[PDB]
Formats: structure tokens, C-alpha cells, sequence
């Protein structure tokens, strides 16, 4: 089993697509394996469940 | 010969399948944000 | 062996006419055409997974 | 062919009425909005 | 009105059912 994000009947739930998806942003490749890229800032894509 | 046209009108369809679940996606999701705005 | 058209979710089967005597049941499962050769040709040129 | 129209048409209309749905609805929002 | 919300309701959800087995079908209907 799991729970995820209700889509539907969660009033701020957005659709936030990989390329537009941070967590670890400063510390990543931006969509690859490739050496580190970008600033610190708060993560945006798994809501708390 | 008659495949051009059957996969025509097959891909007519499925453009207007894509269409329902694309748009329905959107009513549940207004009806919902209406009925929790209710709530 | 029976084929799957790729998206097809039905798979309906028939065996016209046949004596039953001594039949053990059913088993089955599921695989990928790709993932698979056909026998009886003594090489599969479309085999093309390893 | 014939029949695949027959679905396309249907189909058309049930999108055109889930969409008087839609359009029509939100305009409860509109009035419970400006009644708040 | 509350409760004629829950009426538009009744009805407005019984589509998604309705809709899921016109998307089902309308994948039958790709393939022989």
C-alpha cells in the first residue's frame, strides 16, 4: 500500500511536471547524473504526508 | 486503400477519448473545489 | 500460447470441442512478445532480446 | 466508418454538455464569492 | 443548500463511472 497526494478535493493541490520539480536544488545535476548545478532553496515537489 | 481512413477515423477517435478524460479530470476537479468551497 | 494486441485489456479463448478425461486444471501467466522466441523454427530471426 | 461517426457525434454533444456543466457551475462560485 | 448539493452531487459523480467505462470500451474497440 501507499498514500499519495489527493489531486481531486485538495482546494492547492498544482501539477508540478520533473522540470519544474526542486528538492536538492544547489546540490543536483539539473535532470541528469551530471556534476552539481543551481542555488539553495526551499524544496517545492513531495507534499507532506 | 482503406487503412489511411480507418486509422484517420481511429485516431479521430482517440483524439476525442483524449478529449473526455482530459476535460472530466477538469468537472471533477471543479465540482469538488465547488463542494469543498460549500464545505 | 495466445497473443495480446498492445493496449488490449480482453483476451477471450475457445477449444471447439474436446474430451476432458484426466484433465489436471489451469495454469497460466503472462509474457512480453519481445521476451520471448518461437520454436519449431530452427532459428528465430525476429528474436532480437537476449 | 458509419459507426465510428456515430460515437464522434454522441461524443461531441457529451462534451459540449459536461462543459454547460462546467461553465454554468462556476458561476455559483461567482455569487457565493461576492456574497463573501 | 447544502442538501441540493449533495443532490448535483448524486448526479454529477455518477458520470465518473460512466465516463471510465466509455474510456474502457472506446480500448476495446482499437484492436482485432
Amino acid at each position: 500500500s501507499r498514500q499519495v497526494v489527493d489531486e481531486i478535493n485538495y482546494k492547492d493541490y498544482k501539477a508540478v511536471t520533473l522540470p519544474f520539480q526542486h528538492n536538492n536544488s544547489g546540490f543536483t545535476g539539473y535532470l541528469a547524473p551530471t556534476m552539481r548545478q543551481g542555488q539553495p532553496y526551499p524544496a517545492n515537489f513531495p507534499y507532506p504526508l | 486503400p482503406s487503412s489511411i481512413i480507418a486509422e484517420e477515423k481511429l485516431l479521430a477517435l482517440l483524439a476525442e477519448l483524449e478529449a473526455l478524460s482530459r476535460q472530466l479530470a477538469a468537472l471533477t476537479q471543479q465540482v469538488s473545489e465547488l463542494r469543498e468551497q460549500q464545505q | 500460447l495466445y497473443p495480446i494486441p498492445a493496449k488490449a485489456t480482453n483476451v477471450p479463448i475457445s477449444i471447439p470441442s474436446r474430451n476432458w478425461a484426466a484433465f489436471r486444471g489451469w495454469s497460466f501467466t503472462r509474457l512480453k512478445t519481445k521476451e520471448t522466441p518461437s520454436l519449431g523454427s530452427g532459428f528465430d530471426p525476429y528474436f532480437v532480446y537476449s
